[PDB]
């Protein structure tokens, strides 16, 4: 069960406020979600896009299918991180491209690496991928499928954003749940 | 060590503990021992403190064989208002010793029969369902308020609308307390001068002389003049103790005897029926070894030695019909819950991996395509594309073996290839990646149990070819570019697919070839034999009872076939798909924009992929159906298959439902939960990637010998079988189904006519919420009686349990259905409940229920006539002249200015508060606290006499001294004040105490009397005196002790429905129950 | 019917359920009517549960 209230709900603080007897409801099984970050995320979300796409995307999202984002450095630092100390390269990679990455002291003079790197796309390895041109509807619609979503940009709405690389390369339910956004799904 | 089953045991002084299991006279469930290794396997019950490297059985088996060493009676005789008399001769003197006089019956002024079932009993594992009744001075009303008046206005009473359900449920408990087997015990010959030379039985306990007077009434002689000493003098002497015995023995103890002891004819009839049901069920180890030889598909033999003995009782053979009913219940258990079938399929998916010789090693693909590299200049490459798509580093092949396990269970679950294994948003054969995606898809499609997989295989390429070659469609809204994932149902198959000639080769040559390859070389279904008929039954329906139909043609299993065998169906399929792919690439009619010429590299990496060495298509046709058919009988949820077709939308199943009602009745259409699925069962998704790489890469061990591998893999999983418990569970499941459909139909209205014995007990036509909680209360009683913590009878409760007969059906696409109605055999608990209802019809008194009705009216007399057997003066009925019958609309008008207040009868006339009336009890329950205001001053003093017609009522007695004053108003008015609209307290009677000598006459005031005769419960009055002068007179009932007092009566004869007999002829047994042993011998 | 206090709606909602003690006008009306016209008399049960 999931009901929605017209107030910002955090799990650790709005229980101390109570926040549900404050509307007039006598009251365990009532577990509070943390919708603190989605309001600031919405405020950062509204300055780029329009209103209606953002709201009508956020409306169609259930708050029980638990999931998370993933944010990665764009292309050059993405290949540079695979060049670096971890060889944590996924199995989707090109057989020649990982072979050129497992060597030492690559540079601009390597034509054989650069020719393949200039035709390499992130969308070949990672799918589904949120690029900056994607609609906000398809972000949440792809998010409701597979419990992790790869992105390129910060400006997304929904669950929590976690990062893929170190920052040097970048530029639990119960029966009754409350929240602050009515779901439709 | 043992020379029978070759068991190696170390100490030569506990060898009797082993060879007692072979039937040789010198705990475990089953005991197998192998023939090639020193490793026996022992299976033990699931409540243990340790294990000696012993395995368990996680099967909720019932307790069928339970033993009873005590008396097989359920009625007892209690003393009530006791007394003593002065007597003549007090003891027996032999030389100097004195033996006191013991009596078979309590010496009291009044004694009457109550019911306390298993009151002289020495069982192990009591059934936990007793019927305990206090003597009728105490309150016996807690039995009838048991379930259905859980909410009640008054806790000190019982609901009269629920009398039928409560009495019927305690008849069920009275049956379920008598499901035991009588136990043989030791005897003791005596030489007392009344039981000379008989062989009396001694109960198991420290004392033996204590029970002899209770069991054997003729042993007490005739010392003086009494009613008991008159009865025993009327009895006979020869029939006492053991009648005869068996011929076969073990030493000095014979196998079965019969004795003449105090018992119940009803109880020994119930135990005889329960004896015959278990006797119709056993099996011998010759048939055990036949079934375990035939079930093992000839890869291993089995033998089970045993000595000849009639003592064997191993109840395992059941009929074929009961497996089907248990299968229907286990199907109704699911109810579109994805949770309850995931550990059914994942578990068999692990077990097939542990049995299978096939080692899926994906490095074969990498070894074939590591030599294929490309130049440093050009970008896009097919050999690197297929490896980046297949990803042979990942080694999780669960999607292969879940698909192999799903062949046994279409109808409850169907497997489809998941979305995001199709080409992304179209597919467009110009693209390089989508060709490999089409290949990986179309090679993995023939293994799902999906009836529309060929249409999905066709429409994937039809989506990819949009813009290059067109096919006709029908209705201008299902365009060629409609996604192949949507073609999930038989009503979406187009006309262009079903008729190949509409696809013109001048327009769509590759679509024409791709339709033709599907219509020719798609794999054909087949069937294989398994299990055993004539042992283990057959739990399938819609199929013949021995065949296992699976969508692949199978072959007889050898090993040395050619790898590149194109007679093999799946290898033929891979070859045809690769041939059409290299027909597609060859011309470059479809791929502009390729700046290089990738036709050579593509055709090379298709040629290296077609003739790959892979033992998976050989395995899936030679050894995989064998491994399915071996483990298929051992499963807890046995397979449930719906027939496979191909390319034929006239026999495609679309819908499976379970019909609950009967056949010749028209009710609300209550479709089951399982009919609300888009496909035939629960949709299950699979990854085509790990099916395809598992097909492409698979090998055997390099010293694979089948007669060693399978004889070693079959043994530890047959050594932990539980089919022998799952056979015993299904008797209880079918019996619970029959018990519900009889006992709910007793109280509701339906069209299941069975004999309708008790009707005079009132009730209401129960609706669904009442019948469902009654049926839940039947369920939780049967599970308590049989020690069942698993589910049983619970899927028949979500909804309407007013049911008649279970059935299950599916429909095919063209509208025709197939209806399987599993017929029923005889049920034992149901018709034993019917038998004890027939007994209760005549002996309602002994359970504390009174029949008829009462008459509330003052009687001022000094007479002694015991108001449960009234004289015909005080009673009246609708035939009596001048009796007013009152319907529902009884209205009271008060009198004005000295007029009498009046009440309206049924015919409209107003009558004064005077005379003889007839209420129904519903009127007093409607207008309690109002009728209670006006009627009491007229009943207590005036001449108002009211007959409350009610049919059935509980009663309690209140004995009084008949030589003192007695007023029944303080009991009668206290009964009248407490009748609330939902309940009534038990009717208090004030009946006198009989005496020996004549007494003084005192006036007595009585208000409540009965109508008909109402004490068959009364046993004897003043059972120590010569005679009863004043009061109720009742001698010993001679008709209950039939076989003594009747000279021309055979000992077998009883009268069962009219009056139950005491002192019957019970046969006692002493059996063995050896564990299931087997020596498992491998086959060269 | 739901609500915070629902045990007094039934007397209002079913006039023919009341018992008939008196020759008061309510009890003259109620006992002069047809009994089997109370509560449910028709449903459409399309599925189990
Ligand atoms: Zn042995």
């Amino acid at each position: 069960a999931y009901i929605a209230v017209p107030a910002v709900v955090d799990s650790r603080s709005s229980e101390a406020i109570g926040l549900l007897e404050s509307f007039g409801v006598d009251a365990n099984d009532v577990s509070y979600q943390d919708h603190d970050y989605v309001v600031d995320q919405l405020q950062y979300m509204l300055d780029g896009y329009e209103a209606g796409d953002v709201i009508d995307a956020l409306v169609y999202r259930n708050w029980l299918h638990h999931s998370v984002y993933c944010l990665l450095p764009p292309k050059s630092q993405l290949l540079e991180y695979w060049k670096s100390n971890p060889s944590v390269i996924p199995d989707n990679v090109d057989r020649r491209l990982r072979k050129r990455l497992m060597l030492k002291k690559d540079l601009r003079k390597d034509d054989e690496y650069n020719q393949l790197a200039r035709a390499f796309k992130i969308s070949d390895v990672y799918a589904p991928l949120i690029s900056s041109t994607t609609s906000p509807m398809t972000m949440i619609q792809n998010l409701n499928q597979g419990e992790i979503v790869y992105t390129t940009t910060d400006r997304v709405i929904g669950a929590r954003v976690l990062l893929y690389a170190p920052r040097k390369y970048y530029a639990p339910h119960s029966r009754f749940n409350v929240g602050t956004f009515p779901s439709i799904a | 060590q043992c020379h029978v089953c070759s068991a190696v045991l170390f100490s030569p002084l506990d060898l009797d503990a082993h060879v007692a299991s072979h039937g040789l006279h010198g705990r475990h469930i089953t005991e197998f021992i192998s023939s090639w290794q020193n490793h026996p396997i022992v299976q033990v019950s699931a409540d243990v403190e340790n294990r000696k490297t012993a395995q368990l059985l996680h099967a909720d088996t019932p307790r069928l064989v339970t033993w009873d060493a005590g008396l097989c009676t359920s009625f007892k005789i209690v003393p009530i208002v006791p007394a003593q008399v002065p007597q003549d001769v007090l003891a027996y003197t032999f030389f100097t010793s004195s033996y006191a006089i013991q009596s078979p019956f309590p010496e009291a002024a009044v004694s009457r029969i109550v019911v306390h079932t298993r009151w002289a009993s020495n069982v192990d594992f009591d059934r936990d369902s007793s019927v305990i009744m206090a003597p009728p001075t105490e309150n016996n009303i807690h039995l009838f308020k048991q379930l259905l008046n859980t909410e009640t206005l008054s806790v000190r009473g019982a609901n009269p609308l629920m009398f039928r359900a409560n009495v019927l449920h305690m008849l069920l408990e009275f049956v379920l307390d008598n499901l035991y087997l009588n136990r043989h015990t030791g005897f003791s010959q005596d030489h007392t001068p009344f039981t000379e030379g008989a062989n009396l039985r001694s109960l198991p306990g420290p004392d033996a002389e204590k029970w002899y007077s209770i069991m054997y009434p003729t042993r007490m002689g005739t010392p003086n003049v009494s009613k008991i000493c008159n009865f025993v003098a009327s009895c006979v002497r020869n029939r006492v103790g053991r009648f005869d015995r068996a011929q076969m023995m073990n030493g000095a103890m014979s196998e079965w005897v019969d004795v003449f002891e105090t018992s119940d004819a009803l109880t020994v009839s119930i135990r005889g029926r329960w004896m015959a049901r278990l006797a119709r069920m056993n099996i011998n180890p010759t048939e055990i070894e036949w079934a375990l030889t035939e079930c093992a598909q000839g890869y291993v033999t089995v033998t089970s030695p045993y000595a000849p003995s009639v003592n064997r009782l191993m109840p395992y053979r059941i009929s074929n019909a009961e497996r089907q009913i248990s299968q229907i219940i286990r199907v109704m258990n699911i109810g579109n819950n994805a949770t309850v079938i995931q550990p059914v399929l994942q578990d068999i998916s692990v077990l097939l991996q542990r049995i299978s010789p096939l080692q899926i090693d994906p490095t074969i693909i990498s070894n074939t395509m590591s030599t294929v590299s490309e130049s440093t200049t050009q970008t896009l490459s097919p050999a690197s594309s297929i490896l980046g798509k297949l990803r042979p580093s990942n080694s999780d092949f669960s999607s292969f073996r879940v698909a192999l396990a799903g062949w046994l269970y279409n109808g409850v679950v169907t497997t489809v290839i998941d979305d995001s294994s199709y080409p992304k948003d179209g597919g467009s054969v110009t693209s390089l990646e989508n060709l490999w995606d089409f290949f990986i898809l179309a090679l993995a499609l023939p293994l799902t149990t999906d009836p529309c997989a060929p249409v999905k295989a066709f429409m994937t390429l039809a989506n990819m070819m949009v813009g290059f070659e067109t096919i006709p469609m029908d209705n201008q809204i299902y365009t060629q570019s409609r996604r192949a994932s949507a073609f999930s149902t038989p009503h979406t198959w187009p006309r262009c697919f079903m008729n190949i000639q509409l696809i013109s080769p001048i327009d769509a040559p590759i679509l024409r070839q791709w339709a033709e390859i599907i219509h020719r070389y798609w794999p054909n279904p087949s069937q294989i034999r398994y299990g055993t008929p004539n042992v283990f039954g057959s739990a399938n329906l819609f199929t013949p009872p021995e065949v296992l139909l699976l969508p692949i043609d199978h072959q007889p299993a050898n090993v040395t076939t050619p790898t590149l065998d194109f007679t093999n169906e799946l290898t033929n399929w891979r070859a045809r798909v690769c041939e059409l792919m290299k027909n597609l690439v060859d011309n470059q009619r479809y791929q502009p924009g390729w700046t290089q010429s990738l036709v050579s590299s593509m055709r090379g990496t298709l040629g290296k992929l077609k003739l790959i060495k892979s033992m998976t298509p050989m395995y899936l046709q030679q050894l995989a159906p064998v491994e399915l058919a071996v483990i298929a009988p051992m499963l807890p949820f046995p397979p449930f298959q719906v027939p496979y077709v191909r390319l034929d939308r006239d026999r495609v199943p679309t819908m499976v439902g379970v019909t609950r009602q009967s056949r010749d009745t028209i009710t609300q259409p209550a479709l089951s939960l399982s009919t609300t699925n888009t496909t035939v069962g629960v949709p299950l998704a699979l990854d085509a990637r790990a099916i395809t790489v598992a097909l492409l890469s698979g090998k055997y061990p390099p010293d694979l010998v089948t007669n060693v591998w399978y004889a070693d893999a079959i043994y530890p999983m047959y050594a932990d079988t539980e089919v022998f418990s799952n056979l015993q569970r299904d008797v209880i499941t079918c019996e619970a189904v029959q018990t519900l459909v009889t006992l709910v139909a007793q109280i509701s209205e339906t069209q299941y006519p069975v004999d309708r014995y008790l009707d005079w007990i009132p009730s209401l036509r129960a609706s669904a919420a009442t019948a469902a909680t009654f049926a839940e209360w039947v369920n939780t009683s049967m599970k308590t009686a049989f020690d069942l913590s698993d589910m049983l009878l619970e899927p028949l409760l979500s909804g309407d349990p007013r049911m008649t007969q279970l059935a299950i059906q599916y429909q095919q696409y063209n509208g025709r259905t197939f209806n399987v109605i599993p017929e029923m055999p005889g049920s034992v608990i149901a018709d034993c409940v019917q038998l004890t209802a027939e007994v209760f019809n005549h002996e309602y008194n002994l359970f504390g229920i009174a029949r008829g009705d009462i008459i509330i009216g003052r009687v001022q007399s000094t007479h002694l006539w015991s108001p449960l057997a009234p004289p015909p003066d005080l009673v009246f009925d609708r035939d009596t002249p001048g009796v007013h019958i009152f319907g529902r609309d009884c209205r009271i008008s008060f009198g004005m200015n000295g007029a009498a207040p009046m009440i309206r009868d049924e015919t409209g006339m107003m009558v004064p508060f005077e005379g003889n009336w007839i209420f129904p009890l519903a009127l007093w329950q409607m207008n309690t606290r109002y009728f209670n205001q006006q009627f009491d001053a007229w009943i207590k003093t005036g001449e108002l006499r009211i007959r409350i017609e009610m049919g059935a009522y509980p009663y309690m007695l209140h004995y009084y001294d008949p030589r003192q004053y007695a007023n029944a108003w303080n009991l009668t008015s206290a009964w009248l004040e407490e009748i609330t609209p939902t309940s009534i307290p038990s009717v208090p009677f004030m009946v006198p105490i009989s005496s020996d000598h004549d007494i003084s006459s005192a006036p007595a005031v009585q208000y409540i009397i009965s109508t008909e005769y109402n004490d068959r419960s009364l046993f004897c009055t003043n059972s120590s005196s010569p005679q009863t002068i004043a009061g109720p007179d009742k001698h010993i009932p001679v008709e209950r002790y039939n076989i003594l007092t009747n000279p021309d009566a055979p000992p077998t004869q009883i009268q069962l429905p009219e009056v139950v007999d005491l002192y019957n002829v019970v046969t006692r047994y002493a059996y063995e129950t050896p564990p299931i042993t087997a020596v498992v011998m491998g086959v060269p």
